[PDB]
RNA sequence: GCUAGCGGCGAGCGACGCGGGAGGAGCCCGCCCCGAAGGCGCGCUGUGGGGCCGCGAGGGGGCCCGAGGGCCCCGCCCGAGAGGGUGCAAGCCCCGUACGGCGAGUAGCGCUGCUUGAGCGUGCAGCGCGAAGGGAGGCGCGGCCCUUCCAAGGCUAAAUACGCCCCGGGACCGAUAGCGGACCAAGUAGCGCGAGCGAACGGUGAAAAGGACGCCCUGCGGCCGCUCAAAAGACCUGAACCCGGCCGGCCGCCGGCCCGCCGGCCCCGUCUCGAAACACGGACCGAGGAGCCACGCGCCGCGGCGAGCCCGAGGGAGCCCCCGCGGCGGAGCGAGCGCGAGACGCCCCGGGCCCGCCAUGCCCCUGCGGGCG
């Protein structure tokens, strides 16, 4: 159970805050579990989805690998280039389906210096927690 | 519906829909309690070695219904003050409360008032001269009344009957009797003096 | 009589003597009535707003205008009624219902020792659904120095045999039928192990376990130890609670334990005894009601009411 | 306006219910309105010899 | 409560228990104990006699601690001295060690003669007593004796 | 406690002292003393002194499905099995959760008016009059005491109350319900000269994939089918009333029989002596729609305990645990002063006797008092 009362367990504000998150929040809810290379690699779990990431969804319809080229926060799904719905004649615009980051797990990452700063700044804030928090 | 009921003295509801709001819900009270706890756990953190009870006084409690019986009352007269030799500034200083309204009423009230400012004087320890941490840490708050009144409950003791008897006279009914009536039996022997001199 | 107490892998560690508590007599009655004024108290209040139905400006048109009597508004939208759509209630709920009722302490403190009875019966344990195949005895005490994971806690559990009603709960998990689902109640699962700790911190090892609640020897509930007003929960008690429980009822001041009763099992054999059967008296013998027949056609019929005659 | 002003209809069929009570026994034996000295005479007369609860 | 309740038995049957001829309506009889000298004279003289007058002295203001008299009895003067004490106290009679029985300590002033005292003496101190209460006290052997 | 009192002493109304707690804390000015030492452009007509941040555990294989979060096998993490999301019901897919870190025009009195339970006056107030030792003690007036205080100047924490707004929770409501208002624009659209009044409207799907292509159209649009698990196609489910096509039948209810004949059959609700009534309400159908809650009293049953009994308010790093006063009962009766119950008895009824109130004898102490009748 849940000793911090401050927190709230009601389906109706804990579905509002999903619903109504700001940015931030909602791109760390958008997250996918790292594949075990990269977790020894890493030593992380999971990093927040961002734009050039190589993702394997292990998902029902449309499992396979891509690269995703759009996130949709605002319907807090990702469209990885591939995986599309299909097109009712050969000569139309592909549409991507939409896979929730859930469904999903990382096999590559885009580094940039942000994100290199941000796995250091978890792995430091882990190894405190390993060290008997 | 009727038969035999005995009549409602209950009120009439006022104000019910419009008004000052006279209905008072207790849904706060278990918030009350943690809230008052708080403030009493925060007040005594505030001062750790300083009880949060000051001293106060043993008293009668008042009217013929509890004569027998003492309770807590405001503070010390300034005469049970002087049995001690302190004056009402040291005795506050030192957790006695002082109150100089009070009046002892009787010389058994002050000397029960003393040797319970002679108990707390040995019980109380004054930290001074440079707060030694670890002394001071040492110490234990008093919680709760500060040597609370206790009513000590009735004892059946025993006694000789011919010395009793010696104190009350024979037909004790009787001289209570004259006693009550006494007031009256003698109104009533100066009007009967009237109404013979009526005859002169 | 005494309590085998068992260690951690189940082996027997010692025998405690068994507290009185436990030949209290098993009255389910002021369980029920406990438990239900109990729960009452545990109510949140609940009641529509006083502004309701009410800060529309209603007045009735009244007679001869061919609508009915009730309030109108300004274009004749029946109003302030409980039929009227947007109208009050007609007796509008309020916060000054009594939710809590009163029980005196003697009362609150049989239910409790009547409870604590029920746990040392085993078929009434049996038929609260709790799974007590493999625990070695009941009522159970089991050493427990203080467990502070919940696989060691575990471990100790399936010693001592109450692991599959742990398991009968953690399988039970289900989504509640009704409004309940919207209402913070989503998820129910059985009830089942109940641990009564002293001096011991084994709520850290066995709190997340599925199905199981932690009391102190100091502080029983009556609610669990009767979950549904039903008594018999499995209890496990720590040996330190078990061998306190006798303190605990002796520091509840001027309270003596219910007097024990008998049992339904004690009247038969009482009935049974030679004494009672020696006052029996045999019955005399019953009236042959038989039924109508004609007697006049059959010879044999007449015969039974005129032998001479036939 | 005008109503019946009177009906014994059915009263005595009401009476005859479950009723035609004899009253009591205790009645029978009172001694209300019995004569003040007669009853003094039985209380001193009662208040003497096996009679007598007097202790 | 509610699903045990007679009006939930009433459904169905239209006037709830009240009746046709005559249904509830609002306030039949009046508000209140209206009518008792009036139209409800027969139900205040057959249940309330004494409700309509002035009979009395009135005091402005009682003082409930002044009119407060507790009463003892004769009868329960040995239920005061503690169990353990009394068996002693009744076998040795003792006129010169009787026990003496403070009642005010105990919570009461007068001291009344309901029942029998143990044939004991046994000293009673109290600030009044009645007539047959020093005539049983003193039959006893006791002594009634008056406490300040 | 809710009584004492008040009230066409009617209906009604109504405090307080005790006692148990929460919380506790005391003081100043005038007066008087000094006099400018003061807060010094003043002032001697008197100043001054006496919370944020932060990590965060552990799942696979098969079957099947549009899609597991399902089913079957078998593990793992639990100081975390609160919850939310994810394509179906997820502790291990994600977010989180548990575990952290840094005293005078006065009092009073007279007359009047308002007010209070305050009763020859509860508190006020106008006016007239106006003290010096004075106020109070719940029946006025005059005397004499006793207890107990010092008005006509001021300050003061705590315990206590509470909306907006923020935060959590609920045996609450679930779109005619719940706020009037869940709908990206509700005090809006609209109405009134104005003060003011005041609605209705939730839900496609997992994803817009929101309709491929061919055909016929002057075109509108039809058709074929397409996307989809499904059109679910402007939307979930799709009822009843009502209606159209086809398709039987001849027509209401009840009873018999193969089933269209025979036999029975007024329109209900409602007041009412009496309704098919030419009494009233009711076109139809759907949803909503009316003895609930509080408090007081009577009585009944039941549970605990028993001359007792009692989660009062509260307090216990404790709120289902522990501790915890009145109260009520145990003695009545009398306007009161006051006085004050035993003699029996399964139970019930009655009689007898005792207690109070009222009378009457008789005897006597400590006497308009005690005893006995």
């Amino acid at each position: 159970m849940k000793l911090n009362s401050a927190v709230t367990a009601s389906r109706r504000k804990c579905r509002k805050a999903y619903f109504t998150a700001n940015a931030e929040t909602r791109a760390k809810m958008m997250s996918s579990r790292l594949s075990k290379e990269l977790r020894a690699e890493h030593k992380i779990k999971t990093m927040p989805i961002r734009r050039g990431d190589i993702v394997e969804i292990f998902t029902g319809g449309h499992k396979g690998t891509g690269k995703v080229v759009e996130v949709r926060r605002r319907d807090y799904k990702i469209c990885v280039e591939g995986i599309n719905q299909k097109a009712r004649n050969p000569e139309a615009k592909p549409v991507p389906y939409p896979i929730h980051p859930s469904n999903c797990i990382i096999k590559e990452l885009y580094m940039n210096g942000s994100r290199y700063r941000a796995i250091k700044r978890r792995q430091e804030r882990n190894a405190e927690r390993l060290a008997r928090i | 519906m009727g038969r035999n009921v005995a009549f409602s003295n209950m009120r009439r509801y006022k104000c019910t829909n419009k008004g000052p709001n006279l209905i008072k819900n207790w849904f706060n009270q278990p918030a009350r309690k943690i809230r008052r706890r708080q403030t009493r756990l925060q007040k005594a953190k505030a001062i750790f070695p300083c009880p949060l009870q000051k001293l106060r006084p043993s008293v009668t409690r008042c009217s013929q219904k509890f004569n027998l019986t003492q309770r807590i009352g405001r503070g010390f007269t300034l005469r049970e003050l002087q049995g001690v030799g302190l004056s009402a500034g040291k005795a506050r200083q030192i957790g006695i409360a002082v109150d100089p309204r009070r009046k002892n009423k009787s010389e058994e009230s002050v000397a029960r008032n003393v040797a319970r400012l002679k108990e707390y004087l040995s019980k109380v320890t004054i930290f001074s001269k440079q707060a030694k941490p670890e002394e001071i840490q040492q110490a234990i708050q008093h919680q709760g009344v500060v040597m609370p009144v206790v009513n000590p409950k009735p004892v059946i003791t025993t006694g000789s009957i011919a010395e009793a008897k010696k104190e009350v006279p024979e037909n004790l009914f009787m001289y209570l009797r004259n006693a009550r009536t006494a007031r009256n039996r003698a109104r009533l022997a100066k009007r009967d003096a009237e109404r013979e001199a009526a005859a002169k | 009589p005494t309590v085998k107490v068992f260690g951690p892998t189940g082996t027997q560690v010692a025998e405690l003597p068994r507290p009185k508590v436990f030949n209290v007599p098993l009255r389910p009655d002021i369980i029920n009535f406990v438990h239900t004024q109990l729960r009452k108290c545990l109510r949140t209040p609940y009641a529509v707003s006083r502004y309701a139905g009410v800060q529309c400006t209603a007045h009735s048109w009244g007679p001869g205008r061919a609508v009915a009597r009730l309030p109108r508004k300004h274009g004749g939208i029946g109003a302030y009624a409980n039929f009227a759509r947007g109208g009050h209630m007609a007796h509008p709920t309020t916060v000054i219902r009594r939710w809590c009722r009163k029980v005196n302490l003697n009362q609150r403190r049989y239910a409790v020792a009547s409870a604590l009875a029920a746990s040392a019966n085993a078929a009434l344990v049996e038929a609260r659904g709790h799974r007590i195949a493999d625990v070695p005895s009941i009522p159970l005490v089991v050493d427990t120095d203080n467990v502070t994971k919940t696989k060691d806690a575990l471990a100790i559990i399936k010693a001592v045999g109450v692991l599959r009603d742990v398991e009968r709960c953690k399988d039970s998990r289900h989504i509640r039928a009704g409004r309940g689902k919207m209402r913070n109640r989503r998820y129910i699962t059985r009830k089942g192990p109940l641990v009564i700790y002293n001096t011991e911190d084994v709520a850290r090892g066995f709190r997340n376990l599925p199905g199981v609640d932690l009391c102190h020897v100091s502080s029983i509930r009556l609610l669990e130890l009767a979950p549904g007003s039903h008594p018999g929960r499995l209890i496990l008690w720590t040996k330190s609670a078990f061998a306190s429980l006798d303190d605990v009822y002796a520091a509840k001041q001027n309270y003596t334990l219910p007097r024990s009763c008998i049992t339904q099992t004690d009247i038969e054999r009482i009935l049974q005894s030679d004494a009672v059967q020696k006052t029996f008296v045999p019955k005399r013998d019953p009236l042959v009601i038989e039924r109508k027949v004609d007697p006049f056609s059959s010879k044999e019929a007449l015969a039974r009411l005129d032998p001479s005659g036939t | 306006a005008k109503l019946k002003n009177h009906t014994s209809k059915n009263q005595n069929r009401k009476d005859h219910r479950n009723g035609i009570k004899k009253p009591k026994k205790s009645a029978y034996t009172s001694h209300k309105g019995m004569c003040p000295k007669y009853l003094r005479n039985l209380r001193r007369s009662r208040a003497n010899d096996p009679r007598q609860s007097l202790r | 409560p509610t699903r045990i309740r007679k009006s939930r038995k009433r459904r169905g049957h239209r006037q709830m228990g009240y009746g046709r001829v005559g249904g509830h309506r609002k306030h039949p009889s009046g508000r209140g104990k209206a009518g008792g000298l009036q139209h409800k004279r027969t139900s205040f003289d057959k249940y309330h006699p004494g409700y309509f007058g002035k009979l009395g002295m009135r005091n402005y203001h009682v003082r409930r601690n002044i009119e407060y008299n507790p009463t003892i009895n004769i009868d329960k003067i040995w239920s005061l001295i503690p169990e353990e004490q009394r068996d002693g106290f009744l076998q040795r009679k003792s006129t010169t060690e009787a026990p003496v029985v403070d009642v005010t300590r105990f919570g009461f002033f007068k001291v009344l003669g309901r029942g029998s005292l143990p044939q004991c003496p046994i000293i009673i101190k109290a600030r009044y007593f009645s007539s047959d209460a020093e005539k049983k006290l003193r039959e006893v052997g006791g002594v009634p004796l008056l406490v300040p």
